[PDB]
């Protein structure tokens, strides 16, 4: 996923 | 013992005579010493396979029979056990209604379609025709009136002019439904939600009227017409309104047909309480007074019951009612059906509200009438946990953080998911891909929310520039919709409505  | 045994709980919808009901509790209850409480939860429907597959639950559940197949093929109904004599005092017709596998799984308690209701003071002569409905509503908004509303958020009430033109659910062919041959986007269907769009474009209808919107609306005075059934009547007549109950208008010179649902209590199949609950309802309610009873709170329609209907037939507003059944057809009772109402509700519901167009929203109807769902373990008041569909969009948890994935397979009645990170991953660049049960899922519902979160409320929320959901706390909605957010751990975070959902975590 796409993260912070 | 089980905490259910000794007493008798029953479960009916709102919108019927749940207080008439409990008069015939009472009786009950004065010959036997034993308690009965009626209950009405909300999404009744719904809750009850979750409570009465942990073996607890009512012990009599009350709906059409429509849903009844698919409690019965989840062994969540007992058969019941009506002697001869007792199954002659009902309509063969509504037997009928209530047997799944041959076997006889509810008793039936009254037939149930949607008629015309209609203001005689605005509307001595109501519309004949779908086709009429928007010249009367040109005449009807010069004295601050409209000519028709109902509920556009239940696809039961668009039914009767989706099936008009040909729409229909499952296929009947050798005397069983094909669930392979759904008929919701054929030219018929598509026909029929195009006039509904029509309508609400054309500024006739509005695409968020709901059951209490409508009915408001009607019993003050404000619309001229309004599409309900008998369980209605009760409210009409407590207005300063005068009403007729007529036949639907038909469409493309066809009759309306509406859905035919037959009122009927299921017995739990996990109950203690079994014999108490087969003589409530024998004994008690299927009688002409029990009836009677339920009827004068809230309308049956045309009860099962021979004896009580012979009075009943001579009911204007029953004769309309049986004409409009007489139009329509019998619901099925398969267990796809509660996917073909999900499916139907989401593709009205986008269409009227221009989201979709009637093409694309039967399209997906058409598709997912057909398929296997299931739901998130976490319940919660304020974002609905199903229908998990392929194609649909979840946070999964991996073995604070939830990942955003598309679910691939639905398997095993709802129970096993196999879902996917769409995102490259070091062992595919199309992402990977994971098993999972109920408990490690949420779904993002795919539509407009419907609910704001209470400020305070723990969530799981999508941050910005990823696809991530991370822990917060609502600060407060904003008018648009928006959530102002707290993230845990990190000025505060704006995050659309639908990418927040329910925390776990806090839930359990
Ligand atoms: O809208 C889908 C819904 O339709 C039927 O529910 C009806 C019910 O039969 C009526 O008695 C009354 O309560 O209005 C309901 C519609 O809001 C089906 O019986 C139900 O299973 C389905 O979800």
């Amino acid at each position: 996923a796409r993260t912070k | 013992m089980k905490i259910e045994e000794g007493k008798l709980v029953i479960w009916i919808n709102g919108d019927k005579g749940y207080n008439g009901l409990a008069e015939v509790g009472k009786k009950f209850e004065k010959d036997t010493g034993i308690k009965v409480t009626v209950e009405h939860p909300d999404k009744l429907e719904e809750k009850f396979p979750q409570v009465a597959a942990t073996g607890d639950g009512p012990d009599i559940i009350f709906w059409a029979h429509d849903r009844f197949g698919g409690y019965a093929q989840s062994g969540l109904l007992a058969e019941i056990t009506p002697d001869k004599a007792f199954q002659d005092k009902l309509y063969p017709f509504t037997w009928d209604a209530v047997r799944y596998n041959g076997k006889l799984i509810a008793y039936p308690i009254a037939v149930e379609a949607l008629s015309l209701i209609y203001n005689k003071d605005l509307l001595p002569n109501p519309p004949k025709t779908w086709e009429e409905i928007p010249a009367l509503d040109k005449e009807l908004k010069a004295k601050g009136k409209s000519a028709l509303m109902f509920n556009l958020q239940e696809p039961y009430f668009t039914w009767p002019l989706i099936a008009a033109d040909g729409g229909y659910a499952f296929k009947y062919e050798n005397g069983k439904y094909d669930i392979k041959d759904v008929g919701v986007d054929n030219a018929g269907a598509k026909a029929g939600l195009t006039f509904l769009v029509d309508l609400i474009k054309n500024k006739h209808m509005n695409a968020d009227t709901d059951y209490s919107i409508a009915e408001a609306a009607f019993n003050k005075g404000e619309t001229a017409m309004t599409i309900n059934g008998p369980w209605a009547w009760s409210n009409i007549d407590t207005s300063k309104v005068n009403y007729g109950v007529t036949v639907l208008p038909t469409f493309k010179g066809q009759p309306s047909k509406p859905f035919v649902g037959v009122l009927s209590a299921g017995i739990n199949a996990a109950s203690p309480n079994k014999e108490l609950a087969k003589e409530f309802l024998e004994n008690y309610l299927l009688t002409d007074e029990g009836l009677e009873a339920v009827n004068k709170d809230k309308p049956l329609g045309a009860v099962a019951l021979k004896s009580y209907e012979e009075e009943l037939a001579k009911d204007p507003r029953i004769a309309a009612t049986m004409e409009n059944a007489q139009k329509g057809e019998i619901m099925p009772n398969i267990p796809q059906m509660s996917a073909f109402w999900y499916a139907v509700r989401t593709a009205v519901i986008n269409a009227a509200s221009g989201r979709q167009t009637v093409d694309e929203a039967l399209a997906a109807a058409q598709t997912n009438a057909a398929a296997e769902f299931g739901s998130s373990y976490w319940t919660s008041e304020y974002n609905p946990n199903a229908p998990i569909l392929v194609g649909s969009e979840v946070a999964y948890k991996p073995r604070g953080e939830w990942i955003q994935c598309e679910v691939l397979k639905v398997v095993a009645d709802g129970t096993r998911f196999e879902v996917r990170d769409p995102e490259p991953d070091e062992l595919g660049n199309s992402g990977k891909v994971y098993k999972c049960n109920r408990k490690e899922l949420l779904l993002i519902p795919p539509g407009f929310p419907t609910k704001n979160y209470p400020p305070g409320t723990k969530v799981l929320a999508r941050y910005p520039e990823t696809t991530t959901f991370y822990p917060a706390i609502v600060i407060g909605t904003k008018r648009d919709g928006t959530c102002r957010l707290r993230f845990d751990g990190e000025k505060e975070t704006e995050v659309t409505r639908r990418l927040v959902l329910p925390s776990p975590t806090a839930l359990a």
